[PDB]
């Protein structure tokens, strides 16, 4: 509503706000940058072995 | 006298369901002073959008 989401504004966010990466609450600006734990690359079976 | 004029935003409310369109235009205001010129009932719409 104010106007600090698009244009030349990039928001960097921790893994808390991203949360479930499969569901996007449709209010996160496009081009949001988040740091998340590596779940896509190494799956659960590697984690249990580790 | 050293003035500085930023925007001469031209509003319009004859458009149907144009509340979204008038919203983006009004956000482009970064000045302490605004010299609004509209009608009494048009001001309420503008001030509510500013609200």
């Amino acid at each position: 509503s104010v106007g600090l989401t698009g244009y030349g504004y990039t928001w960097i966010v921790p893994s808390l706000v991203a949360g479930d990466t499969d569901t996007v609450p449709a209010e996160f600006p496009t081009g949001l940058i988040s740091v998340s734990y590596d779940e896509w690359d190494y799956g659960l079976p590697a984690r249990v072995r580790d | 006298v050293g003035w500085e004029l930023e925007e001469v935003l031209l509003l319009d409310m004859s458009l149907d369901d144009g509340d979204s369109k008038i919203q983006n235009q009004l956000k482009k205001l970064q000045s302490p002073i605004i010299l609004l010129y509209c009608t009494k009932e048009e001001a309420t719409y503008i001030f509510e959008v500013a609200n």
